[PDB]
């Protein structure tokens, strides 16, 4: 018994086709029924024919016979089809309002989120219907991740080094560090985790959290949770105010914050959105706001452990000690603060183990990675006067395993990332700290609007390269080994580019470039958040996943000093507004 | 013919929701005490010195 | 005699050995190894005749400590009887994952949890053995 995600009219209805069954009234659910095939719906006992042996379920082919559902074949002589007269049986059938159109919930529901379309749809349609697609979609996904089949350690040949016998009428996952796998410990008659694991190709090269001797017989396999069904809205009803409402500033600011006093008032006048580019204190941006509000109780959330450890660093050199706390669900992260204080002032802690608790601000950092799942659970969890989103949508947001059908815009990253993207950002971060003049003008244009401006000069050390070079595929990536040739040659003629950190938009060609060029290697969508002092960049391909401009953006933003950029797509190339080299 | 073959089923019909309205019912109270059962256990287990 | 001592079968086979040398028929210490009703009354004969010489405090549910996600208990896994001596439970479950409803209805209903939680008593206006309040 609910509420339908149309109508909101109470109904005990939920379709038993899809994967969320989410509620349904009456003329909806008929609706959704007699347009596709979904035809299983459920009630509080199941819409199935109750014949010895049968197999009859569609909603249509069914009568209720006594106090039962039978088929046609088996039914008594005194039957009613539950199907008829423009609505489907069930409770509290005189309330029913009913939809003009259910084509949205129909292409929602029947869709394999394959299509950009799909995501579009899914950041565009009402607010019900959005938490409906981010539950759908998030099943979807865990679905999708028991697809896959178990890979088996059939030999340790060394350590860091493993060898996989993979599961036989199942497909591999594709080896990265966006599949994060589980070992399991052989037993009499059960099994038991080992810590969470990820491999690469080598044999198989395995970074797993923690360490031991696996030898023969233990497994990998994608852990999978449940997925919990979503009440609260990824976003709250906006509500601006005209003084500041239930906070007390503090009269005393240091310069350090003294440029975001007048973000910080924006934040206590209104219930706020802030777009914050790469190194120009996003941090900086928050735990001020711990400051500029001393006696405010603030939650600290973000979607990753490595993110939520980020604001734990900078409220150290800051805020108090005793006055803050780390939450932890029961891998090594933050472990200074203590450790589950829910009523503590300062509260750190994930996403999906937010407790259900109340606080004067809430700020959300890095939104670029949330999706709509995380946005509603916190409204979930938390209740409070000011919530704070602070990311950049210029940046990479959480993968879209699923897609494979269209690009995804910033706008539809998910709901709050749709606001800046047309009505634009509460507050914005003007100055970037971190990268030179040349890297901070060439994403100025290409994402910003020529918004962004440069704190540091010109720095004469940011070249840029165009080479296609040759393209190979192993099984999950792509390696341009020509391209990483034209780095170690750039190396032999500037020896002091060997303190640079290698980058690019495949694994695989940071494998071949690690063991080639000897320099520490990262994937762009790994180093957001990272700053280095110097960077060489290999495109490896012209597809989507290299020429993203969000990716662009992020690979190229991470050089403290300078960069180098090998491009094999001319657009981009073009784009850099940076010293052009010649192929040797 | 047709007039006799239709009030008779109303009366089936408001007996079917009656009768699934009585089992909803019965199915959230199995919930409560579900849970009065499982968190009385978890609050006498934490006394156990 | 020990406190934790709740096996006294050697105890009742020695005094059946002292006091009963010559009756023929077999005698069973635990009447879960009895062959039929008759068997049964007549070995529960000298098992009440044998329960008056062991402390009282041995007689009872035989209590053991389980995990499950974690978290342990404290539950019955048997019994010690006076008449039918000690019985042991054949589905313990140890190291379960998950309570269902029946096995919330069963672990609810033992005086395990309740007696083991609850605190001493001494009741000094009845000679009745009382265990907690
Ligand atoms: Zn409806
Ligand atoms: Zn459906
Ligand atoms: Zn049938
Ligand atoms: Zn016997």
């Amino acid at each position: 018994v609910g509420a339908c995600v149309l109508c909101n009219s109470q109904t005990s209805l939920r379709c038993g086709a899809c994967i969320r069954r989410p509620f349904l009234c009456c003329k909806c659910c008929y609706d959704h029924v007699i347009s596709t095939s979904h035809k299983l719906v459920l009630s509080v006992n199941p819409y199935v024919c109750n014949a010895p042996g049968c197999d009859v379920t569609d909603v249509t082919q069914l009568y209720l016979g006594g106090m039962s559902y039978y088929c046609k074949s088996h039914k008594p002589p005194i039957s009613f089809p539950l199907c008829a007269n423009g609505q489907v049986f069930g409770l509290y059938k005189n309330t029913c309002v009913g939809s003009d159109n259910v084509t949205d919930f129909n292409a929602i529901a029947t869709c394999d989120w394959t299509n950009a379309g799909d995501y579009i749809l899914a950041n565009t349609c009402t607010e019900r219907l959005k938490l409906f697609a981010a539950e759908t979609l998030k099943a979807t996904e865990e679905t999708f991740k028991l697809s896959y089949g178990i890979a088996t350690v059939r030999e340790v040949l060394s350590d860091r080094e493993l060898h996989l016998s993979w599961e036989v009428g199942k497909p591999r996952p594709p080896l990265n560090r966006n599949y994060v796998f589980t070992g399991y410990r052989v037993t009499k008659n059960s099994k038991v985790q080992i810590g969470e694991y990820t491999f690469e190709k080598g044999a198989v090269v395995y970074r797993g959290t923690t360490t031991y001797k696996l030898n023969v017989g233990d497994y990998f396999v994608l852990t999978s949770h449940t997925v919990m069904p979503l009440s609260a809205p990824t976003l709250v009803p906006q509500e601006h105010y005209v003084r500041i409402t239930g906070l007390y500033p503090t009269l005393n600011i240091s310069d350090e914050f003294s440029s975001n006093v007048a973000n910080y008032q924006k934040v206590g006048m209104q219930k706020s959105t802030l777009q914050g580019p790469p190194g120009t204190g996003k941090s900086h941006f928050a735990i001020g706001l711990a400051l500029y509000y001393p006696s405010a109780r603030i939650v600290y959330t973000a979607c990753s452990h490595a993110a939520v450890d980020a604001l734990c660093e900078k409220a150290l050199k800051y805020l108090p000690i005793d006055k803050c706390s780390r939450i932890i669900p029961a891998v090594e992260c933050f472990d200074k603060f203590k450790v589950n204080s829910t009523l503590e002032q300062y509260v750190f802690c994930t996403v999906n183990a937010l407790p259900e608790t109340t606080a004067d601000i809430v700020v959300f950092d890095e939104i670029s990675m949330a999706t709509n799942y995380d946005l509603s659970v916190v409204n979930a969890r938390l209740r409070a006067k000011h919530y704070v989103y602070i990311g950049d949508p210029a940046q990479l947001p959480a993968p879209r395993t699923l897609l494979t059908k269209g690009t995804l815009e910033p706008e539809y990253f998910n709901s709050v990332c749709r606001l800046m993207k047309t009505i634009g950002p509460d507050m914005f971060l003007g100055t970037c700290r971190r990268c030179p003049a040349e890297i901070v003008d060439t994403v100025s244009a290409l994402v910003y609007d020529n918004k962004l401006k440069a704190h540091k000069d010109k720095s004469a050390q940011c070249f840029k390269m165009f080479y296609k070079g040759v393209i190979t595929h192993d099984v999950s990536s792509a390696i341009n080994r020509p391209q990483i040739g034209v780095v170690r040659e750039f190396l032999t003629r500037n020896p002091a580019w060997r303190k640079a950190v290698f980058i690019s938009p495949y694994n695989s060609q940071n494998a071949v470039a690690s063991k080639i060029l000897g320099l520490p290697t990262q994937t762009v969508d790994s180093s957001q958040g990272s700053e280095y002092d110097y960077v060489i960049f290999t495109q490896t391909t012209e597809t989507a996943h290299s020429c993203n401009v969000n990716r662009f953006n992020v690979a190229i933003t991470r050089a403290k000093v300078g960069i180098l950029c090998i491009m094999s797509d001319r657009d981009l190339y073009d784009k850099l507004q940076f010293t052009s080299l010649e192929i040797p | 013919r047709d007039a006799a073959m239709q009030r008779k089923l109303e009366k089936m019909a408001d007996q079917a929701m009656t009768q699934m309205y009585k089992q909803a019912r019965s199915e959230d109270k199995r919930a409560k005490v579900t849970s009065a059962m499982q968190t009385m256990l978890f609050t006498m287990l934490r006394k156990l010195d | 005699w020990d406190l934790l001592k709740y096996d006294f079968t050697e105890e009742r086979l020695k005094l059946f050995d002292r006091y009963f040398k010559y009756w023929d028929q077999t005698y069973h210490p635990n009447c879960v190894n009895c062959l039929d009703d008759r068997c049964i009354l007549h070995c529960a004969n000298f098992n009440v005749l044998f329960s008056t010489v062991f402390p009282p405090t041995s007689f009872g549910p035989l209590v053991r400590k389980i995990f499950v996600d974690g978290v342990p208990f404290v539950v019955s896994t048997g019994y010690h009887f006076r008449e039918l001596g000690v019985v042991h439970n054949q589905d313990v479950n140890l190291h379960s994952s998950r309570l269902s409803f029946k096995e919330l209805l069963v672990y609810a209903a033992d005086p395990a949890m309740h007696a083991a939680s609850g605190n001493l008593l001494l009741d000094k206006r009845t000679t009745c053995f009382s265990v907690a309040a």
